C-alpha cells in the first residue's frame, strides 16, 4: 500500500467533498441500522405493555423518529450516491492531467519499449481504476469504521459488556479480514496479471503469424500452447473466485456471531435489571442489521489489490527518468538556421543493433535537401535526434553553428516544425487541428492557409466546426498528408523536416503537395526524408542511406551520372 | 437495438444451463434458510421477551439457528462457486468460438485489424461478460424466488403484514420503469457529446509526439481540464435521475419497514385491529416481519449494485455480436491427398480469387508451369500479384478450376496440401518464441547439423555473434532489423525440401548487405522445386524460365525474358519504380 502515496496526496485537493461523500455514507448507513433498530424494540416495547398499558405507552415519539429516521435513509442514500460520484468524477480530472503531465517529457523515448497502442489502452484503464479507490476501497472501509462506533457508543449508555462485544467483533472483521484476504490472494494476483499478458502475446503472436503457422504446420501445435496458457489463466481466476465466496462465508457467519451472542449475552441482563425486556430486541436487532455496514468491506480486500497493482504500473510509467533534458537558459529564435551533424551514432536502449552508426552531413540555409533509404535503414531515426526525441551516442548535432542540447525546450519547437510520418488526427474540430500548429492564429488566414493547401473540400458544409477525429469526417488517407502540410506552414519555423511525406498516396496528387513543399518552403531548409522517389530534381544534394548509414550523397545528376546505389534502384 | 443485445446474451445462457439452473436451484435453499433464521429469532425473541424463559432452556432452538446459520453460509458459498463455474463456462466456450472463426477465416481476414485489436475482442470483450452470468444473471433469479418465499412465509402469520410488503411489488417498477423517461432524455441528447468525451483521454495519449513536436504539451492539459470536467458535468444530468431509480427503492423498503412497524407496534397496543386471522397477534408474528422486511427488498437492492455487471456485458456483447454474425468466404476444403514429393505443375483458368468478404481481387487469369519451372511475376502495385500467392495457400477462395499435380485444389485437403508448400513473404512475421524455433517451425525436432546447415545456407550466421544471447536469442527482447528478420524468415523457408515454394518479395525492404545475400540463396533454393517468386525488378530476370506480368488482376504475359523485353509489348522494364 506504499505504492498508493503519489496518488493519495491528488485526493487531498478534493478533500473537503470526498469527505462529505462519506459522512452521507455514514448518516445513511446509520438511519439503516437505527430504523430496524427502533422499530425492532417498538414492537418488543408496545408487546410488553401491551393493551393493559396503551395510554400511558408514548407512540408519538417513536412514531417520529421512524418518519425522521426513513426520510434520511432515502434522502442520504440518494445524495452518497451523487456527491460521492461527484467527487470520483472530479479526481478523475486530477489523475488525467497528472497522468499526461508526467508522460508528456517521456513521449517518444520512455515509452518506446512497449506497444504504443497495447500501452496506451492500459494507462487509460489504469486512470479508471484509480477512481475505484475512493468509491471501493476508502468509502466502504472509512464508512463501515465510524458507523461501529457510533453505533457502540450509543449502545454504551445501555450496557458496555454488550456493544463492546459489537464492537470487538464488527472491528476486527473490519480490520483483520482485509488485510487477511488480500494477503491470501496476493499470490493469485502476480499469477493472474502474468499470465493474461502471457495469454495476451501467445495470442497475439498466434493471430499475426497466422500465415505461416499454418504453411509450415505449426498453426495446431501453437494453439494448443494458447490454450494451455488459458487453462491455467482461468484457474488462477477461479483460484480468486474461490476466494472472494470464502469472504462471504465469513461475513455472513461473523454476522452469525454477534447475532447469536446478542441473543445470548444480552438474555442473561442488559445493565442493571436481569430481565432486559425489550432491550433484549434492541442488541439482537442492531446485531443484524449493522452488518449493512460492513457488506461493502467484503469486496473491498479485491478491489485493493487491483489499485495497488495499478498504481504500482502507472508509477513505474511515470518515474522514469527522461532520456533527453532542456536547459533554463533563455534564446532567441533566429531564422534561417543551417543544420549540420558530425558523426552522431545512436543505439536504441536495451539493444546491440546500432540503428543509426556514424551518419554525418551538412544543410546550409535555404537548401532542401532530400535523404532517400529503403525500409528500416534508420532515416526516421535520424530525424528523431533533431526534435531531440533521443540523444546520439558519442556524436555531435550542430543547429546553426551552436549545439541542438543548448536550445531551450519551447525555443526549439520554434525553430524546428516537422510533418510525422504517422499523422495523427486529433478528435477535436479542424480549428482546433490547425490551431495546434499555431495557437493566436486569425480565423481568416487559417481559413487561407487550408485553401492553398488544396483541401477546399474540409472548407464546406460549416468545415472550420466540423467534428473531424475519432467521433466522424476521418479524412482519408491522402487527405491526412495534406493536412499535416497545412499545421507545418501554420508554425512557421526556419526548419521545416519531412518524414516521408508523398507516402501512400496515388501519382497525381503526391505531385500536388511535392510541388507545394518546393512552392511556399522556400524559404526553408526543408531536409525531406522519402522512400520513394519523385521529382528530386528541385532537391540539392540528395543523402542516400541503406543500414544506417550513408552510402553515397550528392546532386541529382550527380549520383546519376556517376555509377552508384542511387543510379542502380532508380530503374528497375 | 440494445434489447437485441440482452436478447442474445441470454441466447448464450444455454452453454452452462446445468449451472445457471444451481445457482436458480440454490436461489430457492437460499431463501429458505433466511425464512428459518427468521421463524427461529422470532420465536426465540419471544420467550425471552414474553415468557422470561431462560436461555439456558430454550437451548434447543438456538441450535437449530446456530445450525441454520452455518447451512446459509454454506449455501453462498456454494451458489458463489456455482456462479462462476457458470460464468467461466460460457467465456471459455465464446473464446473457443470465437478462435475457431479466426482459424476459419484465414490470414486474408485477419490482416483486416490490428492484431492487438484482435486481442481486445478475446482478452477483454469476453472476460467482460463473466459478471452478468457470474453474478447479475444469478441475481436476477434471486430476485423473484426470495421476495416471493418472504411474503409467502408470512402470509400463514399475519396477512396484513404479507400485504405491506407486497403492496410495494408493483409499485417499485412502476416508479423506475417512470424513471425510465429520464434516460431517454438525458441518455439521448447526450449520447453524442458524452461520446466523444470518452476517448478524449485516449485520444491526447495516442498523440503526445504530435503535441510534443508543437510544443501544445501545456496547452493541450488545458483542454483536457475542460473535456473532463464538461464531461462530469454532462453525465450528472444523467446520474440525478439515474439515481431517484435508487433512491425509489431505499424509500419503499423504509416504507415497508415503518409500516410494518407501525402496524404491528400498534396492534399489540389495540388501537387498530384488522390483520391477523382472529387469533390474537404474537410477538414473533411482528419479529418474522421485521428480521424479513429487509430481506424482501435485499436481493433487488443488490441487484441495483450488479448496474456495472450489466453495463459491461452490454458493451462487450455490442462488438461480439457483429463479429459472430457477418458473412464470410472460408475456403473450400477436401480430402483429396497427393503423395508425390516431387516438384508440382500448376494450372488455372478463369481463377476469380475471392477476398472473405465476397469482393473479387484477381479477375480472370490463364497460365500454366511445368514441374521444375521457376516463373517469376511482376506487375503495378495492386495488380493482382500478391494474391495469386495466397490463393495457392489456401487463403483466399477461387472460382475456376485450379489443377496441382492434376488434381484440383478446392478438394486438395490444405493440411496435406501445405505440407508441400513453402513460402517467405512479404513483411514476415516471426511467430515463435526464439530465433532457433522460428528456423525449426517446419520440423521442431530437427538435428543440429541440419539446423547449422540452414542457418548457413541463408546466411544467418553473419549477424548471429553480434546478437545478445547467440541463436536462442528470443524475438521486444532483440528487435531484429528487417535486413536479419528476413533471413531468418527464408532459412525457415528452405529448411525441407518442398514441391512448390512461394516468394512474396524476398529482396523488397531489404538493406544492400542482405539483398545480394538472400537472393544469392534464394537463386540456389528456386532451382530445385517450382517457383512462383514475386518481385518489382526485373534487372536481373533472364536466367528465369518464364515471367508473368499482371495488371489488375489479368495475367497477361507468358515466355522468357529474353524474348519478352525485346517483344517490347506491355512491358514494364521502360519505367523506373516509384517505391524504390
Ligand atoms: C452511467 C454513468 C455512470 C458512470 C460513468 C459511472 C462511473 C463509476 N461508478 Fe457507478 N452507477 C451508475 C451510473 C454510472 N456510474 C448507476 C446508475 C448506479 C445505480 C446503482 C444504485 O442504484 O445505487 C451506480 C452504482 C455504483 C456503485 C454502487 C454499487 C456498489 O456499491 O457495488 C458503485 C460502487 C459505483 C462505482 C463507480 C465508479 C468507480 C465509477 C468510475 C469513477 N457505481
Ligand atoms: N522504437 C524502437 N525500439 C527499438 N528498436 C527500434 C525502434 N525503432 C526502430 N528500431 C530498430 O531500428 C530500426 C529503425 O528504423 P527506422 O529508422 O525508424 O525506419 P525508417 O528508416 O524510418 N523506415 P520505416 O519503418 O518504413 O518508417 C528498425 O528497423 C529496428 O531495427
Ligand atoms: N483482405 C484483402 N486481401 C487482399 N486484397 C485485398 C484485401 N482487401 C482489399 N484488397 C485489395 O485487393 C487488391 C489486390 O491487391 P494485391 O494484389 O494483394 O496487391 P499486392 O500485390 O499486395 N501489392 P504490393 O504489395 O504493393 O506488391 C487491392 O486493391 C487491395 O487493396
Ligand atoms: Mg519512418
Ligand atoms: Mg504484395
Amino acid at each position: 500500500m506504499r505504492a498508493l502515496l503519489p496518488y493519495l496526496a491528488l485526493y487531498k485537493r478534493h478533500k473537503w467533498m470526498l469527505s462529505l461523500g462519506i459522512v452521507l455514507a455514514i448518516v445513511t448507513l446509520l438511519a439503516s441500522i437505527g430504523l430496524l433498530t427502533l422499530s425492532g424494540w417498538f414492537l418488543s416495547a408496545s408487546a410488553v405493555a401491551g393493551v393493559a398499558g396503551l395510554y400511558s405507552f408514548n407512540y408519538m415519539l417513536p412514531a417520529a423518529g421512524v418518519r425522521g429516521a426513513a426520510i434520511t435513509r432515502t434522502a442520504g442514500r440518494y445524495f452518497e450516491r451523487l456527491v460521492s460520484h461527484d467527487a470520483t468524477f472530479r479526481v478523475l480530472q486530477h489523475l488525467r492531467i497528472y497522468t499526461f503531465s508526467k508522460l508528456l517529457p517521456l513521449s517518444p523515448a520512455g515509452l518506446a519499449r512497449y506497444r504504443q497502442g497495447e500501452l496506451l489502452n492500459r494507462v487509460v484503464a489504469d486512470v479508471d481504476t484509480l477512481d475505484h479507490l475512493y468509491l471501493r476501497v476508502i468509502s466502504p472501509l472509512v464508512g463501515a469504521f465510524v458507523v461501529i462506533m457510533v453505533v457502540t457508543i450509543g449502545l454504551s449508555f445501555l450496557d458496555f459488556t454488550l456493544a463492546f462485544t459489537l464492537g470487538g467483533i464488527m472491528l476486527l472483521t473490519l480490520f483483520l479480514m482485509p488485510p487477511l484476504f488480500y494477503r491470501a490472494g496476493k499470490s493469485t494476483g502476480q499469477n493472474l496479471t502474468h499470465l493474461r499478458g502471457q495469454y495476451r502475446q501467445q495470442l497475439t503472436a498466434w493471430l499475426q503469424g497466422q500465415a505461416e503457422l499454418t504453411i509450415f504446420g505449426a498453426s495446431d501445435r501453437y494453439r494448443t500452447q494458447l490454450e494451455n496458457t488459458e487453462i491455467q489463466w482461468l484457474e488462477a481466476q477461479r483460484r480468486q473466485s474461490e476466494l472472494t465466496a470464502l469472504s462471504q462465508a465469513i461475513m455472513l457467519l461473523i454476522g452469525a456471531l454477534a447475532v447469536i451472542l446478542m441473543l445470548w449475552m444480552a438474555s442473561g441482563g442488559v445493565g442493571g435489571n436481569a430481565q432486559p425486556g425489550a432491550l433484549i430486541a434492541l442488541f439482537v436487532f442492531c446485531a443484524l442489521a449493522a452488518f449493512e455496514a460492513l457488506a461493502p468491506v467484503t469486496g473491498a480486500f479485491q478491489h485493493l489489490g487491483q489499485v495497488i497493482a495499478s498504481a504500482v504500473r502507472i508509477s513505474d510509467l511515470t518515474d522514469q527518468k527522461p532520456e533527453v533534458t532542456f536547459p533554463d537558459t533563455q534564446t532567441r529564435v533566429a531564422d534561417r538556421v543551417s543544420l549540420t551533424l558530425r558523426d552522431v551514432q545512436f543505439t536504441y536502449p536495451e539493444q546491440s543493433q546500432q540503428a543509426l552508426k556514424g551518419i554525418s552531413l551538412q544543410v546550409n540555409a535555404g537548401e532542401h535537401i532530400a535523404i532517400l533509404g529503403r525500409t528500416g535503414c534508420g532515416k526516421s531515426t535520424l530525424l528523431q535526434q533533431l526534435t531531440r526525441a533521443w540523444d546520439p551516442q558519442q556524436g555531435e548535432i550542430l543547429l546553426n553553428d551552436s549545439p541542438i542540447a543548448s536550445l531551450n525546450e519551447a525555443a526549439l519547437r520554434q525553430t524546428i516544425s516537422v510533418v510525422p510520418q504517422r499523422v495523427h488526427l486529433f478528435s477535436a474540430t479542424l480549428r482546433d487541428n490547425l490551431l495546434l500548429a499555431s495557437p493566436g492564429s486569425s480565423d481568416e488566414a487559417l481559413s487561407e492557409i487550408l485553401r492553398r493547401v488544396g483541401l477546399e473540400k474540409l472548407l464546406e458544409d460549416a468545415g472550420l466546426n466540423s467534428w473531424l477525429g475519432e467521433g466522424g469526417r476521418q479524412l482519408s488517407g491522402g487527405e491526412l498528408r495534406r493536412l499535416a502540410i497545412a499545421r507545418a506552414l501554420l508554425h512557421d519555423a526556419p526548419l521545416v523536416l519531412l518524414d516521408e511525406p508523398t507516402e501512400g498516396l496515388d501519382a497525381t496528387t503526391e505531385s500536388q503537395i511535392l510541388e507545394l513543399l518546393a512552392e511556399m518552403m522556400r524559404e526553408k531548409t526543408v531536409l525531406m526524408v522519402t522512400h520513394r522517389l519523385r521529382g528530386l530534381s528541385r532537391f540539392q544534394q540528395i543523402i542516400v542511406m541503406d543500414n544506417g548509414q550513408i552510402i553515397e550523397q550528392g546532386t541529382h545528376a550527380e549520383l546519376l551520372a556517376r555509377q552508384g546505389r542511387y543510379y542502380q534502384f532508380k530503374q528497375g | 437495438r440494445q434489447k437485441e443485445l440482452t436478447r442474445w446474451l441470454k441466447q448464450q445462457s444455454v452453454i452452462s444451463q446445468r449451472w445457471l439452473n444451481i445457482s436458480r436451484l440454490l436461489g430457492f435453499v437460499s431463501g429458505i434458510l433466511i425464512i428459518a433464521q427468521a421463524w427461529f429469532m422470532a420465536r426465540i425473541l419471544q420467550h425471552m421477551i414474553m415468557e422470561n424463559i431462560p436461555r439456558e432452556a430454550l437451548l434447543l432452538p438456538f441450535t437449530l439457528l446456530v445450525l441454520t446459520f452455518v447451512l446459509r453460509a454454506w449455501v453462498v458459498w456454494l451458489r458463489e462457486r456455482v456462479g462462476y463455474h457458470a460464468g467461466q463456462h460460457i467465456r471459455f466456450a465464446i473464446r473457443r468460438q470465437v478462435l475457431d472463426r479466426l482459424q476459419q477465416a484465414g490470414p486474408a481476414w485477419i490482416q483486416g485489424k490490428p492484431a492487438g485489436s484482435w486481442a481486445t475482442l478475446v482478452l477483454e470483450q469476453i472476460d467482460d461478460m463473466h459478471d452478468y452470468y457470474a453474478r447479475y444473471l444469478p441475481q436476477m433469479a434471486l430476485a423473484v424466488s426470495v421476495p416471493l418465499l418472504i411474503v409467502v412465509a408470512i402470509f400463514p402469520s399475519n396477512w396484513a403484514a404479507a400485504l405491506i410488503l407486497l403492496g410495494t411489488a408493483p409499485l417499485i417498477p412502476l416508479f423506475m420503469a417512470l424513471v425510465g423517461m429520464g434516460a431517454a432524455d438525458a441518455n439521448r441528447r447526450n449520447f453524442l457529446a458524452l461520446a466523444r468525451l470518452s476517448g478524449h483521454f485516449l485520444d491526447r495519449l495516442r498523440g503526445m509526439e504530435t503535441l510534443r513536436i508543437f510544443g501544445r504539451g501545456e496547452a493541450e492539459i488545458e483542454s483536457i481540464r475542460s473535456a473532463s470536467e464538461d464531461f462530469r458535468q454532462r453525465t450528472m444530468e444523467v446520474l440525478r435521475l439515474a439515481f431517484l431509480s435508487s433512491g425509489i427503492l431505499e424509500f419503499f423498503t423504509s416504507l415497508s419497514i415503518a409500516l410494518v412497524a407501525v402496524y404491528f407496534g400498534f396492534s399489540y397496543l389495540g388501537e387498530l385491529d384488522f390483520g391477523h386471522y382472529d387469533t390474537g397477534v404474537t410477538l414473533a408474528a411482528g419479529f418474522l416481519a421485521l428480521i424479513l422486511a429487509p430481506e424482501f427488498f435485499q436481493p433487488l437492492r443488490d441487484l441495483g449494485t450488479f448496474y456495472h455487471a450489466k453495463a459491461q456485458a452490454v458493451g462487450a456483447a455490442d462488438s461480439l455480436k457483429t463479429f459472430m454474425e457477418t458473412p464470410l468466404a472460408h475456403p473450400q476444403r477436401g480430402e483429396a491427398e497427393l503423395a508425390s514429393t516431387d516438384p508440382v505443375t500448376i494450372e488455372a483458368e478463369e481463377l476469380f480469387i475471392t477476398s472473405p468478404e465476397g469482393k473479387t481481387l484477381a479477375g480472370p487469369l490463364n497460365f500454366t508451369l511445368p514441374a521444375g519451372q521457376r516463373a517469376v511475376l511482376v506487375g503495378r502495385s495492386g495488380s493482382g500479384k500478391s494474391s495469386l500467392l495466397n490463393a495457392l495457400s489456401g487463403f483466399l477462395s477461387y472460382q475456376g478450376s485450379l489443377r496441382i499435380n492434376g488434381i484440383e485444389l478446392r478438394d486438395l485437403s490444405p493440411e496435406s496440401w501445405r505440407k508441400h508448400l513453402s513460402w517467405v513473404g512479404q513483411n514476415p512475421q516471426l511467430p515463435a518464441a526464439t530465433l532457433r524455433d522460428n528456423v525449426l517451425l517446419a520440423r521442431p525436432d530437427a538435428s543440429e547439423q541440419e539446423l547449422q546447415a540452414a542457418l548457413d545456407n541463408a546466411w544467418v550466421s553473419e549477424f548471429l555473434p553480434l546478437l545478445p544471447q547467440g541463436v536462442d536469442t528470443p524475438v521486444q527482447a532483440a528487435r531484429l532489423s528487417v535486413g536479419q528478420a528476413q533471413r531468418v524468415a527464408v532459412a525457415r523457408a528452405l529448411l525441407n525440401p518442398c514441391s512448390l515454394l512461394l516468394l512474396d518479395e524476398p529482396a523488397a525492404s531489404l538493406d544492400a548487405h542482405s539483398e545480394q545475400r538472400v537472393m544469392e540463396a534464394l537463386n540456389a533454393a528456386s532451382l530445385r522445386q517450382t517457383t512462383l517468386m514475386v518481385t518489382h525488378q526485373l534487372e536481373d530476370l533472364a536466367d528465369w524460365d518464364v515471367i508473368w506480368v499482371m495488371q489488375d488482376g489479368r495475367i497477361i504475359e507468358q515466355g522468357r525474358y529474353a524474348e519478352l523485353s525485346v517483344a517490347g509489348g506491355p512491358f514494364a522494364t521502360l519505367l523506373a519504380h516509384r517505391q524504390e
